[PDB]
């Protein structure tokens, strides 16, 4: 159940945890979701939205 | 560039 990351929309803490709210490559935005951010394999996408903030 | 979708 791994799935290709268009970018990152936002970010959130929630539970003390670090979410990432996603854009699916080729899904509508309206399946956005918030992951938490170990389920992330897109270090050059964190490393950007990071920097860019 | 993937994501685990909870």
């Amino acid at each position: 159940e791994e799935f290709a990351v268009e970018k990152i929309i936002d970010r959130r803490v929630r539970k003390g945890m670090v979410e990432y709210y996603l854009k699916w490559k080729g899904y509508p935005e309206t399946e956005n979701t918030w992951e938490p951010e170990n389920n992330l394999d897109c270090q050059d996408l964190i490393q950007q939205y990071e920097a860019s903030r | 560039q993937t994501a685990r979708k909870s």
